[PDB]
């Protein structure tokens, strides 16, 4: 939200196993957040 | 998954496919699952 990118193209009805199937490209602008945020928690320095 | 479910939806009586140590519990769930049958030349199964 910092970077203010948008989430989420539609907030509900996608299908797994459609054929092709169609990956949400900003799904992995989701995994790269995950990737690069760094907290302490109970386990010491979290960082992936 | 995907093939699998395609072959159901095509109603099939039974499947002949081969499988990996990567694939095989989804196998084994879904035919143990949906009561399908399954016949495999790969590696057996660990257990029953």
């Amino acid at each position: 939200r910092k970077q203010r990118i948008e989430i989420s193209r539609r907030g509900n009805a996608g299908d797994c196993l459609a054929n092709p199937a169609v990956p949400w490209g900003q799904g992995v602008e989701i995994e790269r957040a995950l990737k690069q945020v760094q907290v302490e928690g109970l386990s010491g320095n979290i960082k992936f | 998954t995907n093939a699998f479910c395609s072959q159901f939806s095509r109603g099939v009586y039974a499947i002949f496919g081969f499988y990996d140590k990567k694939s095989v519990n989804t196998i084994t769930s879904f035919c143990g699952t949906l009561h399908v049958s399954f016949i495999t030349p790969s590696f057996p199964t660990d257990g029953t």
